[PDB]
């Protein structure tokens, strides 16, 4: 068996968008399918539900008026469009099979999710600042949308590395913070450069640190 | 719609789990309210997986006539519910048995019809449900769960079965014939010869009222008078816990026999209630049943308690002239 | 509808011991509770179905219980996959309701953090934004939260700190509180102090610096 979802992105709200949860190896069309989304750091939210034949639909509240669930067992993908999209439904969505032929509620082979983040925020990349057995890190600042991936001196550097991850802020902006510990003697003995890499704005930061005075 | 009896729409986990035999009129009836009865008959006889009435359960059963009175009487007991009561037994289907038009066989996993000589049914298996005709069972991904909706399950006919006033044999005779002398163009009811033909038409569709008085086959009626009597036996009464669920045979005839157990008006004027003792604590409380009471017919002259009594379809074949 | 909550809200146990999850109901949900194990960055897995039941590969370290309202879920010998959040999931009455998860972590001995201290750049310092970073590093349990102090007056609500996992080796945490303000707010003040306080650190400790 295999769900795979997509269709996840940056939205503004106000906007809408469209999921989708292509199907493999399993006869798609006598199973009913859900959807369960994961707020970042929070639990597990059911949002979701289609039957068989897709015409017996509940869906929880919170969404209610905003989602509209659908299928098509013909190419064995599994839509939910998502319009009056607000910042409390920023979470990773899942799809999930159920044993039944309704959706009682037993989700057992779930998607590999994926991300929906609603704030009005525009698209902006990182301002990588340094931060000087010794410790010192890279301060990647002020970005959206999440993800991000911080190497060390271009993935030879690993011992000691704690790429934290990032909060939200009041602006909307992300911002984390990577930190390594060195063995004290290494200023001049060994140099250090992080590499941020912001793919969703193909922002890509080398920057280095060194002792100061 | 209708209302469960005792036990509310079944949430089965898994195809592959077993079918009870529970001892308790109560337990069985929870079986009924949930469709086990037919999900067995399915299984036994025709080698299929799983369960059928998922999340519905008896109440949302599909009907043919659609508008079927006895279905809002929960009590009312079906051909299907009577079988697992033990009253008479509801047949895997053979090639002689006809199957009637009019229906809406299609995805149908399991139809039932009251024939003349008795009651056949007609089930598909594994995966498959029946054609738009009922004539044969086809590949239905839809049935590929194994836990499969109640609206799968046709019962035809307006049936209500009950517990017979066992009639002499000069009786069902004299019932006999007085049928034949209402409905004398009649040939073949079901394949078995009511009336001496010689000149058959085709069979063909026929609509009739009819009671299985105990014999051989059912009485088929035009101008029948029924009163529903009500009696307040002890199968008019259904034990529970509000929890747990059905209460066990001795628990059911301990309350049937003591007066203790909680209860609605009628059961505690019948047998006995008893209060001011239940703190927190909870033990079976029983309930009357709810149905218009036991049926008794008027035909012929003679008045019948009758086990079955029903509206239903039966192909059958008129005279030639 | 229907509430479900789980407790304990986080474990600490170590491999080999025995772990219980209690999940507790607003309802009576009679034998209609699943339970879920969900590793970190990867989807959810039903382990126990119908309370009882165990999905196809769950091994028999796992097991469960409960009828009604309180419910149980029993691993018998903790192994290093094991350790994971843990969800319970009522179906008794749509619409389908969680409970609010129990995060099983690792136990080892009390470490107590290395806490470093950073001033904020020049590079940073152009665009009027000061940002000051205290470290935390490798220490155990989880518990502990750091006390910013602006010349000796303590900051309240702008600062945000982060929580590493657990770490595969040390079995400990790092944490990451970013205190923020403005470049002439900045400049207003003079030692920047940051206070941590520990279960390994038998008095308070201060790293700070006058810039
Ligand atoms: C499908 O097949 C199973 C298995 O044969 C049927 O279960 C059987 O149901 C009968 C109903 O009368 C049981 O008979 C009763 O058994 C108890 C003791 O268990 C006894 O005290 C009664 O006097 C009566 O003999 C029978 O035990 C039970 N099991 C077996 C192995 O026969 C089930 O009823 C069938 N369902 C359908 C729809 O055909
Ligand atoms: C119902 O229980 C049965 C029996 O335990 C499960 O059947 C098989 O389990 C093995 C592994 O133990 C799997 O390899 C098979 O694929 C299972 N069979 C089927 C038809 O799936 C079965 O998995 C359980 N039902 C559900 C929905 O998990």
């Amino acid at each position: 068996v295999q769900l795979v979802e997509s269709g996840g992105g940056v939205v503004q709200p106000g906007r809408s968008l469209r999921l989708s949860c292509a199907a493999s190896g399993f006869p798609f069309s006598g199973y009913g399918m859900h959807w369960v989304r994961q707020a970042p750091g929070k639990g597990l939210e059911w949002v979701a539900v289609i039957s068989y034949d897709g015409s017996e639909k509940n869906y929880a509240d919170s969404v209610k008026g905003r989602f509209t669930i659908s299928r098509d067992n013909s190419k064995n993908t599994l839509y939910l469009q998502m319009n009056s999209l607000r910042v409390e439904d920023t979470a990773v969505y899942y799809c999930a099979k159920d044993r039944d032929y309704y959706g009682s509620g037993f989700y057992d082979y779930w998607g590999q999710g994926t991300l929906v983040t609603v704030s009005s925020a525009s698209t902006k990349g990182p301002s990588v600042f340094p931060l000087a057995t010794a410790a010192l890190g890279c301060l990647v600042k002020d970005y959206f949308p999440e993800p991000v991936t911080v190497s060390w001196n271009s993935g030879a550097l690993t011992s000691g590395v704690h790429t934290f991850p990032a909060v939200l802020q009041s602006s909307g902006l992300y911002s984390l913070s990577s930190v390594v510990t060195v063995p004290s003697s290494s200023l001049g003995t060994q140099t250090y450069i992080c590499n941020v890499n912001h793919k969703p704005s193909n922002t890509k930061v080398d920057k280095r640190v060194e002792p100061k005075s | 719609d209708s209302g469960p009896i005792i036990c509310a729409g079944p949430i089965h986990s898994n195809k592959s789990a077993g079918i009870p035999h529970l001892l308790g009129y109560s337990e069985k009836i929870c079986q009924i309210d949930r469709l086990i009865h037919v999900s067995s008959w399915l299984r036994n006889h025709s080698q299929f997986q799983g369960y059928v009435g998922q999340r519905g359960g008896r109440s949302q059963v599909s009907y043919y006539p659609a508008e079927n009175s006895y279905s809002r009487w929960s009590g009312l007991l079906s051909p299907c519910d009577a079988d697992w009561l033990g009253m008479l037994v509801v047949k895997k289907a053979r090639e002689s048995d006809m199957i009637v038009p009019g229906p809406s066989y299609k995805g149908k996993v399991f139809f039932e019809r009251p024939t003349f000589d008795g009651y056949v049914g007609w089930g598909c298996g594994s995966g498959k449900s029946r054609t738009e005709s009922g004539e044969l069972c086809s590949s239905d991904s839809g049935t590929s769960s194994g836990l499969l909706p109640s609206d799968r399950v046709l019962w035809i006919g307006d049936v209500a079965c009950q517990l017979m006033t066992p009639i002499p044999e000069e009786t069902f005779l004299e019932l006999k014939s007085f049928s034949q002398s209402e409905f004398p163009d009649i040939c073949k009811i079901d394949g078995i010869v009511f009336n001496q033909c010689e000149g058959e038409s085709l069979p063909q569709p026929f609509d009739v009222a009819w009671m299985d008085v105990g014999h051989s086959h059912k009485i088929i009626m035009r101008e029948h008078k029924t009163k529903w009597v009500q009696e307040s036996s002890s199968k008019d009464f259904v034990c529970y816990k509000e929890g747990t669920g059905p209460c066990s045979e001795s628990e059911e005839k301990a309350c049937k026999t003591s007066g203790s157990c909680r209860g609605d008006m009628q059961f505690c004027k019948v047998a006995g209630c008893e209060h001011g003792e239940e703190t927190s604590e909870a033990k079976c409380r029983c309930s009357l049943v709810h149905k218009p009471g036991e049926v008794v017919v008027s035909y012929g002259g003679m008045r019948v308690r009758p086990k079955c009594y029903g509206f239903s379809r039966m192909m059958a074949t008129l005279h030639h002239h | 509808d229907i509430q479900m909550t789980q407790s304990p809200s986080s474990l600490s146990a170590s491999v080999g011991d025995r772990v219980t999850i209690t999940c507790q109901a607003s309802q009576h949900i009679s034998n209609h509770l699943n339970w879920y194990q969900q590793k970190p960055g990867t989807a959810p897995t039903l382990l126990i179905y119908e309370a009882s039941n165990l999905e196809t590969g769950v091994p028999s370290r796992f097991s469960g219980s409960g009828s009604g309202t309180d419910f149980s879920f029993t691993i018998s010998s903790l192994r290093p996959e094991d350790f994971a959040t843990y969800y319970c999931q009522q179906y008794d009455n749509f619409p389908l309701t969680f409970g609010p998860g129990t995060t099983m972590d690792i136990k080892r001995t009390v470490a107590a953090p290395s806490v470093f201290i950073f001033p904020p750049s020049d590079e940073q310092l152009k665009s009027g934004t000061a940002s000051v970073v205290c470290l935390l590093n490798n220490f155990y349990p989880r518990e502990a939260k750091v006390q910013w102090k602006v010349d000796n007056a303590l900051q309240s609500g702008n600062s945000q700190e982060s929580v590493t996992e657990q770490d595969s080796k040390d079995s400990t945490y790092s944490l990451s509180s970013t205190l923020t303000l403005s470049k002439a707010d900045y400049e207003k003040h003079k030692v920047y102090a940051c206070e941590v306080t520990h279960q390994g650190l038998s008095s308070p400790v201060t790293k700070s610096f006058n810039r």
